[PDB]
RNA sequence: GUCGACGUACUUCAUAGGAUCA
RNA sequence: UUUUUUUUU
């Protein structure tokens, strides 16, 4: 059955932006989907989006704008130490200075070049480029 | 039969090098996830100056929007853009004319046919991505 | 064969043709071929009466096929040309061989043939056409020049001498008889047709000339592949597997790189080295054969064909648009290229109606 | 009126045309047998050529050189070759067909 | 016992396709 | 590897 809700969300965005649509509807929406999306939004990969509220898990509607090449999830949330940041970003990005690996640290959900500055690490969620 | 060439040494190729990229060097770089500038540093162990020709850039722009990440990689600011005095023709032909007219570039490419036609010309080393990195063939200053 | 004779006496409508008071009765074969051919000529049917256009053919002093190829050609002002062909072939040996009249003197003989060959090349502008366009352009240049001076012109390029004064007489006869049947004199552009002499033809109407002369030479078909050619006139089912060949007297005796691949002839004869001699050609490929093979039982069809881009569409229960391949040989024959034929069903048969082209078929299959 | 009865007999004859075509297409969909599909494809390509500009060719050649999809480093072909399976001449037919198709694309 | 079923070891058969020229 | 004697609107 349904296990990763974030994987469903990123796969629905990915499919419905490959084919050229303009706004996407993704049901359910945890706190993690909001924070992962705010990280994608800060860097310009998606437009605004909005959480519509039933009295249930809740749905989101995202406004895409083209600039997104791929996004995904890394499915066992592997613990990542502080050198393994750079082994991870060499495995899953097509050129080692664009795209952001996104990871869950004790100081928030953030990309990797923000977790370099603050000197933290944590688990690993996904990626965008 | 230029004044630099030995029997087959070709000693006008020296650090820092100048490589010419083909259109399917970029594809297999994106596929095997090596990076252009540091990949050539990690094989040649010298500085590099990747160059891309107007015929090749036209070919990249001809692919379309499914291959737009490779185009994003090719418009990168530190890949210089050598301009070429051509009608505007097939890429591999423009590479061969560059090689014959100056004999001081090494050629990074991956198609077998262009590999053969370069190999006839004596003294032109020939990088190509294989496996996991940028293997170089006919360069006598390796290690 | 006896075909214009029985044409005229069935134009008088004497139905029992075998019971005519002959001085001595000729063979059945020529009469039977007359019946059949003039059915393909669009002149007769099994209805035992000629057509109205068959009666109009009887109003012409020519061969039945010659009269037809004038008759149907009354379209788009291309008539002086068909007059030139129908009167040029109507008397034999239009050009001297220049091979049998005597560097050295055989070299100068062959050089006379070479210079006449250069002339005949310089006459024809459409290589694909036939030996027809040779004699057409010869007539178009002969009366182009002043005929007071044409004799030195007529012997500059080493041609024949009297049958074209006869062709001027015959031309005046033919346009006079057309004037007599129909008032065609005082019309404006028909001065082209009313030209007692001959001038330069059109540019696209000449392929339409190939169309309307395909209407003339019925049941005389071949291909090309050194010549290597069978007769593709499979309505006679026994004229295949044989290497048939152009008449060497015709200038189309192996013109280097002659393109086309449907070969229309006038007639043929056999002889030396068992070589065959198909006389007067016309060269066509795809649509205008079946445009003017529908005119009789020269041509039938198959069931519709299919795949992708070739799917039959139904506009109604009794009306459709389908690609079809046209069959041509009766008991042993072959097939042309397919066509987007649009048809309906009258009394239990999908009867073909219209020849839709490719893009029209794409629209008509978009709509459903 | 009575023109309704005309309408019903029209929709009836459309429905039975639809049903006969659907029955035919079902029975043909079940026949996968590579000689039968191969024959149907051959005579289709013949009829396509008989019955039914460089820029599209240059885009196709560009994508083919970018991709190199029709050479024996592909998974199917490298599998067949490396396991001695293409000495049987039918899979060699298929492999040569791949290679000539790619060679058609790379021609100029 | 020129025995069978295996288990190891090895051998061998299936490779040409297009284009131009004669 | 041309092989047209002859003829009537
Ligand atoms: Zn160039």
């Amino acid at each position: 059955t349904r296990s990763s809700v974030l994987a469903d969300a990123l796969n629905a965005i990915n499919n419905a932006e490959k084919t050229g649509k303009r706004q996407v509807l993704i049901r359910p929406s945890s706190k993690v989907i909001i924070k992962f999306l705010q990280v994608m939004q800060k860097h310009g990969y998606i437009g605004e989006f909005e959480y519509i509220d039933d009295h249930r898990s809740g749905k989101i509607v995202v406004q895409l704008n083209g600039r997104l090449n791929k996004c995904g999830v890394i499915s066992p949330r592997f613990n990542v130490k502080i050198g393994d940041i750079e082994k991870w970003t060499a495995n899953l990005l097509p050129a080692r200075q664009f795209g952001y690996v996104i990871l869950t640290t004790s100081a928030g959900i953030m990309d990797h070049e923000e977790a370099r500055r603050k000197h933290v690490s944590g688990k690993i969620l996904g990626f965008v480029y | 039969v230029s004044s630099a060439l030995f029997f087959q040494y070709n000693q006008a190729i020296k650090p820092p090098y100048q490589v010419l990229i083909d259109t399917n060097f970029i594809n297999f770089s994106i596929q095997k996830k090596v990076d252009i500038v540091r990949g050539m540093m990690d094989c040649l162990l010298a500085k590099c100056n990747p160059l891309i020709t107007d015929c090749v850039m036209a070919e990249l722009e001809k692919l379309g929007p499914k291959y737009r990440i490779a185009l994003k990689l090719a418009r990168d600011p530190r890949i210089k853009r050598l301009s070429c005095s051509h009608k505007g023709t097939y890429a591999d032909d423009c590479l061969v004319h560059r090689v014959l007219q100056h004999k001081c570039y090494i050629v990074a490419t991956n198609d077998a046919g262009l590999k053969q036609r370069i190999r006839k010309i004596p003294g032109i080393p020939l990088m190509s991505v294989g496996g996991h990195a940028y293997v170089i063939e006919k360069l006598p200053d390796v290690f | 064969p006896v075909e214009s004779i029985v044409l005229q006496m069935k134009s008088m409508a004497i139905h029992n043709i075998i019971n005519f008071p002959f001085p001595t009765p000729p063979d059945r074969v020529a009469l039977s071929k007359a019946i059949q051919l003039l059915q393909y000529l669009g002149a007769l049917d099994n209805k035992e009466m000629i057509t109205e256009d068959g009666k109009k053919m009887s109003l012409f002093p020519l061969s039945p096929r010659f009269s037809k190829m004038l008759l149907v050609s009354d379209e788009k002002a291309c008539l002086p040309y068909i007059v030139a062909i129908v009167s040029a072939l109507s008397v034999g040996d239009p050009f001297i061989n220049e091979f049998e009249l005597g560097g050295m003197d055989p070299e100068l003989k062959k050089e006379l043939r070479s210079k006449f060959y250069k002339s005949r090349s310089q006459f024809s502008k459409l290589d694909k056409f036939s030996d027809v366009f040779r004699l057409l352009s010869v007539v178009s240049a002969m009366d182009y020049v002043p005929k007071e001076q044409k004799e030195i012109f007529m012997k500059k390029n080493f041609l024949r001498g009297k049958l074209m004064e006869e062709i001027v007489k015959l031309r005046k006869q033919l346009m006079y008889i057309i004037k007599s049947n129909t008032s065609k004199e005082n019309i404006a552009v028909v001065i082209r047709n009313e030209d007692l002499k001959s001038d330069i033809p059109s540019v696209i109407q000449i392929k339409l000339l190939k169309q309307m002369i395909c209407a003339g030479f019925v049941d005389h078909v071949a291909v090309r592949a050194i010549p290597y050619i069978p007769v593709l006139a499979t309505r006679t089912p026994n004229i295949e597997d044989c290497f048939v060949y152009i008449h060497p007297t015709s200038i189309l005796n192996n013109l280097g790189e002659m393109p086309p691949k449907y070969m229309l002839y006038y007639s043929l004869h056999l002889g030396g080295n068992n070589k065959t001699r198909m006389n007067t050609l016309c060269d066509i490929a795809s649509t205008p054969l079946a445009n003017i093979a529908r005119k009789g039982l020269l041509l039938t069809y198959s069931k519709p064909l299919t795949g992708q881009g070739l799917k039959t569409v139904n506009l109604s229960p009794t009306e459709r648009y389908c690609y079809v391949v046209p069959r041509f040989g009766s008991k042993i024959g072959w097939d042309l290229n397919p066509i987007a034929v649009h048809q309906k069903k009258q009394k239990g048969q999908w009867t073909v109606i219209k020849f839709i082209t490719r893009k029209g078929f794409q629209t008509i299959t978009g709509e459903e | 009126p009575e023109e309704m009865r005309k309408r019903t007999t029209e929709m009836r004859l459309m429905r039975e045309l639809m049903f006969r075509e659907e029955r035919k297409a079902r029975r043909l969909k079940k026949i996968k047998s590579k000689t039968y599909r191969k024959i149907k494809k051959k005579e289709l390509m013949k009829n396509r050529e008989l019955a039914a500009d460089n820029e599209d060719h240059d885009i196709a050649r560009a994508k083919e050189r970018m991709t190199l999809k029709h050479k024996t480093n592909s998974k199917w072909a490298k599998d067949m070759i490396k396991h001695g399976m293409t000495n049987d001449a039918e899979t060699r037919e298929e492999m040569e067909e791949m290679l000539r198709q790619g060679e058609r694309l790379k021609a100029k």
